[PDB]
């Protein structure tokens, strides 16, 4: 299953769209401060920063070899005051929600034990909820995002 | 004295933002001065020192062991000449004559470290991080994660202090 | 009931298929580091390793001597970094899921108080869920798998 | 002095990323210097030492027991010759004559370990891991797992310190 | 000195992977050296020792009780002959004459254990496991299971230290 | 010295696997040697001992109380004959003459226990279990069950140590 | 010495399995020997003892108070006759003459308890249970039930030790 490759693909999509080519479209540039494997808060030395975490993956079988799988991505957006922090977080969440809900379905490249990588696409992908920090620390603040994805694997049991 | 500048911290952190915030750059500028001072060095070039002297005693210790050359010495405002003494490492002067009792006045240039050792450069980076992340706390629990911080000593975080003490003069 | 004999049969199946005969089919060889009775983490000195645990067994009676029984097998896959650990675990889980969902129904040999062993077969056998470690320890990581099995015993009450 | 370099750590860790990050390589470079220094060695080749001497005493101990050959010795700036002494292991010199009272000045080459023992090489790898994983904490609970760290001593993690003390000079 | 090699650990562990990882093999190589050193042995073959001697005293103790034969001894660089002494177990020499006062210089070959006892071989295996599983912690709770580790002493896990102390020289 | 072998452990445990794993057999071989050594016995057959003697004293204690027969004794390399002494249990020799002052050298055969007592045989089995189950921990909680281990003493589990101390020599 | 055998334990436990496992039978055989030894008795029949004697003293205490008859006594290898002493309970001999100074050598038969008291027989059964159930732990929680074990003393469970101490000799 494609849990890491999907997280990688979404990280790539965030970096590509945020980068600066959409200046009247996204409030920010991240300069590559979005990542999958460097996410513990001690690790972060720049702000803003976007950390992608991988949730539980679940499955659902269907009558003749098909199956759905569902993934959660908890996303954390860490930021530091310059303006009031709740307005900055509102900007970053608006940007990342736009990047979620616009453009095509998320493509990811499934690397294979034969050495190939097969280009595939997540069928449906949906942000569900947002929350924000109480504001006790300053200047640091945080917003949670919960993302859900549904995708279908290769049709394993009938290819075999 | 500069132990680090912006490029050194940028290498250590791996920062790819195009510039530092004024916070980090001020913290770097303070960190240089503080580590300069906790070692007991100072950034003066030429130093003047007044020493009590007695005829029984002919080893004298300069105030800063990085002293590189004596450039005047005099006793009771009677000047004496470079054949009458020898200057050894760690700022030790050995008189070749037993001195008249009273005050000795000496000028010397104090030099410093060269090159700055990589362990000081690291300790400076860790101090800048310490102030920048505001890790002068005993615990935090933002969200679900949780950490407990070092048992700091002399108010300096314990994992920094070993590197200072390996060099702390006197 | 066949709780240990089923666990033994599945251990045998894992060792047999993983062994190396399927080199463009399974990512790994286990060299017999799959087991049922040596599973406490202190016991393991090699990585990867696959530990089979035996869940609760439950029953369900049917109108004329038939009964279903259901078994859970919690499976633990222990592994140690060489590549990033989440990719290695993704390989091992892909292999073991293939071994679950391909090939025939699991055969097991029921040893009998008369001294015989009768070859029998688990009717339906299904992996349900997977989870993975948070990654705090390194280089060690872990993945959980939950397996379910349904099987029917000998028709005890009508044979008697 | 190099106790480890990148290939030694790569063997210990089993790393298959094509390169180390600058973090690990700096930490290796600092670890070499720190373990060099906590043993009380130094990386100088030729050493000069000044010793107080008395006619009652004819065993003298050099400042670094790995000293491999004396190359000058003199008393009160009167030079003396290699027949007048014997040099034994651990930097012990035995005078074959009772010396005039006063200061002795001696030059010697200090050598070192050879080959570097495998236990130091391991301890260095464990120190690099200690800084790299940031295990200078008392506990962590990320997710569900949880660990409690060693009762560190002199701020050095206890499981490292035994290997240092087995070699810590003086 | 080798207390264990790869086959000994492979027997103890019951490993059936075709080879050890470089981690285990380095840890074995360090474990040999550390246990060699904590016993206070060393791996030298011929040893030279200098002893202060007095006419009142005629038992002298060699520096390593596994010493197997004296091969030269001399007093004040006056050589003396094997009829003039007797050499007993645990490196005890008994002089058959009361010596001139001063320094004695002696060469001897120090031998060692033979065969290496099975308890040391086990303790080495347990130490390799200790580093390999990273059991230098106070507790862990991965998943549901949970363990608390030994009250280590001198930083050596307590269940290892008894076997060392049963042999720890002096 | 063998206190147990594989059949003794097989009886105690009730094992019906056809063979022991190499783990258990190595642990048995180490357990024999360790319990041999903690009692302060050794496995030598003939022993040589050197004793300081004085004319005021005529009871002398042999180094191992299981000594079964003296086979030579001599004073200052003057040999003396078996009528001139008496040898009592626990390795006590009583001289029938007041000795010349100086060193006595004696050879004796040290024997041992016979038969090995069943309590030592049990304690060995419990030690093998202790290492084999890895019960050198303070607690475990695998699944739901939970245990807390003994307050070990000298690092030896307390329930073993009583049986050792009932025999621990000196 | 047998305090219990299989039938005694079978009565105490109420066992109706047709036979004991080898575990229980070995534990019984060890328990006999251990309780034999912690009382400070031994299983020898005839005992030989050597006593320092002085003319000022004429009560002498035998090494084992169950001694039932002296069978030889001699002083300086001069034999003396049963009219010259009296033997009282608890192994007290009273000399009817003031002895020559020096060593006394005496042979006696030491007997024992008869019959073995029921409290020792019980304590042995409780010790066998203690090892058999493996109750050398501080706590257990298998399933829902939970127990905490005695504060053991000298490593002997406290509820056993009172019965030993009521008989522990000396």
């Amino acid at each position: 299953d494609h849990r890491t490759s999907i997280a990688q693909a979404l990280v790539d999509r965030i970096a590509q769209q945020m980068d600066g080519s959409q200046p009247d479209e996204y409030f920010n540039n991240l300069y590559g401060n979005v990542s999958r494997q460097t996410y513990k808060f001690e690790e972060i030395r720049e702000f803003p920063y976007v950390a992608v975490h991988i949730g539980t993956e679940t499955g659902q079988y269907l009558p003749s070899g098909q199956q759905w799988m569902f993934l959660e991505l908890p996303i954390l957006v860490y930021d530091k005051e310059k303006t009031d922090i709740q307005e900055q977080l509102e900007k970053l969440v608006a940007d990342i929600k736009t990047v979620i809900d616009t453009g095509g379905n998320l493509e990811y490249t499934v690397s294979k034990p034969n050495g190939s990588t097969f280009p595939c696409e997540a069928t449906d992908m949906s942000i569900t909820s947002v929350s924000t920090d109480e504001g006790l620390l300053a200047p640091y603040g945080l917003a949670e995002i919960n993302v859900t994805v549904r995708y279908q694997p290769p049709r394993r049991s009938l290819r075999r | 004295m500069q132990i680090i500048t912006a490029e050194d911290y940028r290498l250590y952190g791996g920062l790819k933002r195009p510039e530092l915030e004024s916070g980090v750059e001020m913290m770097i500028t303070a960190a240089n001065a503080l580590i300069t001072s906790l070692l007991g060095m100072d950034d003066a070039d030429a130093v003047d020192q007044l020493i009590n002297t007695k005829p029984t005693r002919k080893k004298y210790f300069l105030s800063s062991p990085s002293a590189t050359s004596v450039t005047k010495m005099t006793i009771n405002d009677k000047e004496i000449d470079p054949e009458q003494y020898k200057l050894y490492s760690d700022g030790v002067i050995l008189l070749k004559f037993s001195p008249p009792e009273g005050y000795m006045d000496v000028e010397y240039t104090q030099g410093g470290f060269n090159p700055i050792p990589e362990d000081l450069k690291l300790a400076a980076c860790m101090l800048v991080d310490h102030w920048h992340k505001q890790d002068y706390r005993q615990a935090k629990t933002i969200g679900g994660e949780t950490v407990t911080f070092n048992n700091t000593k002399s108010g300096i975080p314990e994992h920094i202090r070993t590197i200072i003490e390996v060099y702390r003069r006197v």
